[PDB]
RNA sequence: GAGUGGUGGCCACUAUUAUUGGGCCUAAAGCGGCCGUAGCCGGGCCCGUAAGUCCCUGGCGAAAUCCCACGGCUCAACCGUGGG
RNA sequence: CCCGGGUAGUCCUGGCUGUAAAGGAUGCGGGCUAGGUGUCGGGCGAGCUUCGAGCUCGCCCGGUGCCGUAGGGAAGCCGUUAA
């Protein structure tokens, strides 16, 4: 059965970008997926996106630009402290500032660079590069 | 997929997204409640009442009208019946499954060698136990209520 | 075969049990812990 | 596009041949549809779309 | 309006497709007849012919190559090469013609015209490896893989191929300035088609 | 100064040194240069001219 | 460098080109090595590389990776054939790998060297290590992967002065390409030299498949082709 | 547990017979007139330690890191291995 | 090189114990098939709580042992003063 | 091994035994990733018709086969019925 809407969205995106699709539809929407999409758009990985209302949980429509090498979810959502971002970067990313880790903190969802600037930790939920 | 047969049927209803009742619908809420009570007194099941309303009176699902008493929730057939004391004591699907199991058991008394039909009985009783556990958790059944075929 | 299991966040006990269970299939580990060589060695662990 | 599911059935306004009454019915009934006044049959159920024996006036939205 | 009257197109049988179809060809399909046979849209054919006529006129005349394995297309490509000065290879395509410098007739063009991607698979395969633009005539059955400019038409009939190549030759001549008007081209269409 | 790496017209990605890409002037206008990468050619992705707006393989 | 200038001049005049690209090079319309890549040309004449990259003929810019002899069985005995795997490069930004066969060793070596030139590629270099951020093209700019047969190779950026932490075949191939420091991880059968070399070659080639932004070019000091001081 | 045991201050090669390494070390030994290989190895280890301290401090941050960074630079240029205006790189 | 060899043990080699990070058509390896209890994993929105989780700050986790700079034995090994 | 005979067994009723190359040598649930072409069940549209629960063509859903793109693999090969 369905267990993780967020993982399906990122796997769908990375599958679609490899065959040059220009847009995708994320089927079960949620606030968390919206936040992740906002963060991804801020750094220029995706184009514009919009929310479409059906009688069910709603759909997301996303424009792709062919600027993503890989995107995935992190399970389990490990907790991370404010000064331990380096080893996770080595575990998931290819260079010392290549891509972003997405962190859920008590102040919202943000990339690990902003969180390190604010000096706070949280839970890792995804990576994009 | 299906619970036991693992097939992947997709047939079902495709309800369009709408909030307010359509303009061409002319009945009011009170007329709908009267119709529901009348049909229930005719002896129909909850699922059948909605079918009759849709087919003959041109009323799509009654879940288009706000509940006049409680503004926070929409109106459903079971709530309408509860407001007048005609609600079933046992949830309808559990009652239907139990009724199916009783009829099958008296068949297997005359046909002890029908092993392929017996597996159907086992699956039916598994469904019954799942449902009774769920209903006990939510408080729709007394905690001492038990399903015994020997009854 | 599906994804390797268990992967859940609160599944430490089962994961540890699985790893302990399948470590006995390793002959080097089994001989060391049960001390099988010492039981049959005519030199009784001496080098000479 | 077709992301939002849309039904293929319709609600119809029909007129009874005998009584002259007008009703609104469903195009895919699962029961026999009869006039609310005279009781005559209006639509016969089938595997899919029903068979209409009355006069069609309008196809509602 | 049109290069030739639509009656001439229909008489030549350009619009007639086959019993099969492809997803990427549906942008050109007009409708499907009651016998299960698909029909092409003629206006798209005319527009693409005009565009292709403009496109081919910018190349050096002798660096254009046209090929045809099918019997009905051998005469039209030969006549087309004779009129426009482009090289034409009818019949069997010798493997290694464009990839093996030791062959006696080694030749590297700048643009190639494919009569049928299915039949001329060897020529297309060799043209892919040298990175030149590809112009092809496509029917309802073909795919558009590795095709840079597509001309929707029936590519199996005799009169159809004759008419298509006649039109294309006239368009090239007009665009490159060797004739001052369309009507000046005094060569009958029947001279492009194989007899008997 | 350095040299600029060509970019596919359809997908916008860079062209690798030894792939089966192609480039040609715009058939309709003849003023712009269209580049097609190997993947776009294989999958028959449509392209659109930046000057005249004419589109499609 | 003076010797190779006159060598290229000497080769250019007495050469009769047979292909379109050879004609372009002979007429002087193409003058730099980087102009023959990324546009789908076919490369079939070795003299092109000799004119454009003369220093690949230096004895110090060539490497004989391996030599083997294989047997075909016939009713009149065993027929022996030689397989030679070789590689060339300019130690700056270009590298090629090749295989040649022959009845005797010298013929196989000549053919292998010849085929290496035709398979020439250019790569990207930089510095992307966490513990060395110097913007100088001494390593791979980011982690890359390649594979061939059963062999999988992963290349990881390293600090300056570390050395080449990889097997000897990888050492030679990376040295011919102009890389000084790297970390690596492998899976599969590395004792199969041909697959190991091809996997390293593919890993180097894949540096062109990673999407990048103008900021990353400045941050990692990415260089394509020659360093150009 | 176990009490302290004093450890060697140099590291031996991973493989005793590599032709290129032997040639390079022979050149160094002949030029600077050392007695035995271990002496040479000692100096090599020193170099490595310096590098290993520089690699660790580049990727660090905080208050102690700055102190150790300036201490490393001061010690290195006190020995005469660096000019007065050198930086960590 | 005042050392250099032999035998036995542990780690590495080894992604041959695999959380990071392995396998199960034909090479070792998917129960003959299914139902289901504990366990593990679990759809969308709103309100509350603050156990997990994150940040700040008090009291602790002896000395010796480890890392760094300076100082004393000729330098060093060793020892002392400070910072971790 | 081939030929002429032949007991148990093979068949029915009530129990026990629980084994096969019991093999798709491929555990089960969910999301996504080019196409082409047969056939079985239901539904929808159009055209014929001897008016048949009939015939032909197109589309949707679910089963059951073959060829094949990206990708995968030591290869044989698998490839929306995924390995
Ligand atoms: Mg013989
Ligand atoms: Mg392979
Ligand atoms: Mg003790
Ligand atoms: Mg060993
Ligand atoms: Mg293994
Ligand atoms: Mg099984
Ligand atoms: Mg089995
Ligand atoms: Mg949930
Ligand atoms: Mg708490
Ligand atoms: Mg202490
Ligand atoms: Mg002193
Ligand atoms: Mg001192
Ligand atoms: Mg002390
Ligand atoms: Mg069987
Ligand atoms: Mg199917
Ligand atoms: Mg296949
Ligand atoms: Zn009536
Ligand atoms: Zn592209
Ligand atoms: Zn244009
Ligand atoms: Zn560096």
């Amino acid at each position: 059965t369905l267990l993780d809407p967020l993982a399906n969205a990122l796997s769908h995106i990375t599958n679609s970008e490899r065959v040059g699709k220009r847009e995708v539809y994320i089927k079960p929407a949620s606030k968390l997926i919206g936040e992740v999409l906002r963060v991804m758009q801020k750094y220029g990985y995706i184009g514009e996106f919009e929310f479409i209302d059906d009688g069910r949980a709603g759909v997301y429509r996303v424009q792709l630009l062919g600027k993503i090498n890989k995107a995935g979810a992190i399970k389990p959502r490990f907790p991370v402290k404010a000064r331990d971002y380096e080893r996770w970067e080595k575990r998931f990313l290819p260079a010392f500032e290549f891509g972003i880790l997405i962190v859920s903190t008590s102040q919202g969802v943000m990339s690990h660079k902003e969180a390190r600037e604010k000096g706070i930790g949280g839970r890792l939920i995804a990576y994009v590069y | 997929a299906r619970m036991h047969a693992r097939k992947r049927g997709k047939s079902g209803s495709k309800r369009p997204p709408r909030t307010a009742p359509p303009i061409w619908l002319e009945y009011t809420v009170e007329d709908i409640e009267n119709l529901v009570v009348k049909l229930r007194k005719e002896g129909y099941s909850t699922a059948m009442i909605g079918t009759i309303l849709r087919d003959q009176y041109g009323i799509p699902t009654v879940k288009l009208f706000r509940d006049p008493d409680n503004p926070n929730r929409k109106l459903t057939i079971t709530r309408i019946l509860e407001k007048h004391g005609l609600a079933p004591e046992i949830p309808e699907d559990l009652m239907f499954l139990i009724k199916r199991a009783v009829n099958l058991r008296k068949h297997l008394e005359q046909h002890p060698k029908d092993l392929h039909s017996m597996r159907g009985l086992q699956l039916i009783e598994s469904k019954i136990r799942r449902l009774v556990k769920y209903y006990k958790r939510k408080g729709k059944l007394p905690k001492d209520w038990r399903y015994d075929p020997e009854q | 075969p599906g994804k390797k299991a268990p992967n859940g966040e609160f599944a430490g006990r089962k994961l540890k049990l699985k790893r302990k269970k399948f470590r006995w299939s390793d002959i080097r580990y089994k001989r060391r812990v049960l001390r099988l060589k010492e039981k049959s060695d005519p030199l009784e662990g001496a080098p000479q | 596009r077709n992301v939002i599911p849309m039904p293929r059935s319709r609600f119809l306004r029909v007129k009874c041949i005998d009584c002259g009454n007008e009703q609104i019915v469903f195009s895919h009934p699962a029961t026999r549809v009869r006039c609310n006044v005279c009781g005559a049959t209006l639509v016969e159920p089938t595997g899919g779309k029903g068979i209409i024996r009355a006069k069609i006036l309008e196809v509602l939205e | 309006e049109y290069l030739v009257p639509l009656d001439q197109y229909l008489a030549a049988g350009v619009h007639i497709g086959t019993q099969q179809k492809t997803k990427d060809m549906k942008k050109f399909i007009y409708r499907v007849r009651q016998d299960g046979l698909y029909v092409l849209d003629v206006r798209k054919t005319d527009e693409r012919l005009k565009v292709a006529g403009k496109f081919l006129a910018r190349f050096d005349p002798q660096s254009i190559l046209a090929v045809s394995v099918r019997l009905y297309g051998q005469k039209p490509v030969k006549k087309f090469g004779e009129v426009t000065g482009a090289r034409a290879i009818p019949g069997r395509f010798l493997p290694g013609t464009m990839t093996n410098p030791a062959v006696k007739n080694f030749f590297e063009p700048d643009v190639i015209i494919i009569t049928d991607p299915r039949a001329d698979h060897q020529a297309m395969k060799e043209a892919i490896e040298i990175g030149i633009p590809i112009v092809a005539l496509v029917d309802t059955e073909n795919l558009l893989s590795y095709v840079d400019l597509a001309i929707p038409t029936n590519n199996k009939g005799r009169k159809a191929l004759a008419l298509i190549y006649w039109i294309l030759a006239r368009e090239i001549l007009y665009n490159r300035g060797e004739i001052s008007s369309r009507e000046e081209f005094k060569i009958p269409v029947e001279e492009f088609e194989m007899k008997i | 100064l350095k040299f600029e790496i060509p970019v596919c017209t359809s997908c916008g990605r860079e062209i690798t040194p030894r792939e089966h890409a192609t480039h040609f002037v715009c058939p309709n206008c003849g003023e712009a240069i269209i580049w097609r990468c190997e993947t776009c050619r294989l999958l028959a992705k449509p392209y659109k001219c930046p000057k005249c707006g004419w589109e499609g393989p | 460098s003076q010797e190779w200038k006159e060598y290229a001049k000497r080769v250019l005049d007495e050469w009769q080109p047979k292909t379109k690209l050879g004609m372009l090079v002979k007429e002087g319309q193409i003058t730099d090595i980087h102009e023959i890549f990324r546009k789908g040309y076919q490369i079939k004449e070795p003299e092109i590389i000799d004119v454009l990259l003369p220093e690949v003929n230096a004895r110090e810019n060539q490497e004989i990776l391996d030599i083997a002899l294989t047997v075909r069985m016939t009713d009149s005995g065993r027929r022996v054939r030689f397989r030679v795997l070789a590689a060339v490069g300019n130690r700056d930004g270009y590298v090629g790998l090749g295989i040649g066969h022959g009845r005797e060793v010298g013929i196989a070596i000549r053919k292998a060297i010849n085929y290496a030139k035709l398979n020439i590629i250019e790569i990207k270099r930089g510095c992307g290590s966490w513990e060395c951020r110097c913007r100088r093209p001494h390593s791979v700019p980011f982690t890359v992967e390649g594979k061939e047969g059963s062999v999988r190779v992963k290349l990881i950026p390293g600090p300056r002065g570390l050395g080449l932490v990889i097997g000897d075949v990888g050492k030679k191939i990376l040295r011919l390409a102009g890389i000084q420091d790297v970390w690596s991880q492998t899976l599969g059968e590395t004792r199969t030299t041909v697959n190991f070399a091809k996997a390293v070659f593919n890993a180097l080639y894949n540096t062109n498949k990673v999407v990048v932004t103008p900021e990353m070019i400045e941050r990692y000091g990415i260089v394509v082709g020659r360093a150009m001081p | 547990g176990d009490p302290k045991r004093q450890r060697k201050k140099y590291e031996t090669p991973p493989h005793p017979w590599i032709k290129e390494r032997l040639d390079r070390e022979r050149v160094l030994m002949d030029k600077y007139e050392l007695k035995n290989k271990k002496e040479l190895w000692k100096h090599e280890t020193q170099l490595k330690n310096f590098r290993r301290r520089a690699r660790r401090l580049l990727a660090a941050r905080g208050k102690q890191a700055e102190i150790e960074r300036e201490q490393l630079l001061a010690r290195l240029k006190r020995l005469g291995l660096l000019p007065e205006d050198a930086v960590l790189d």
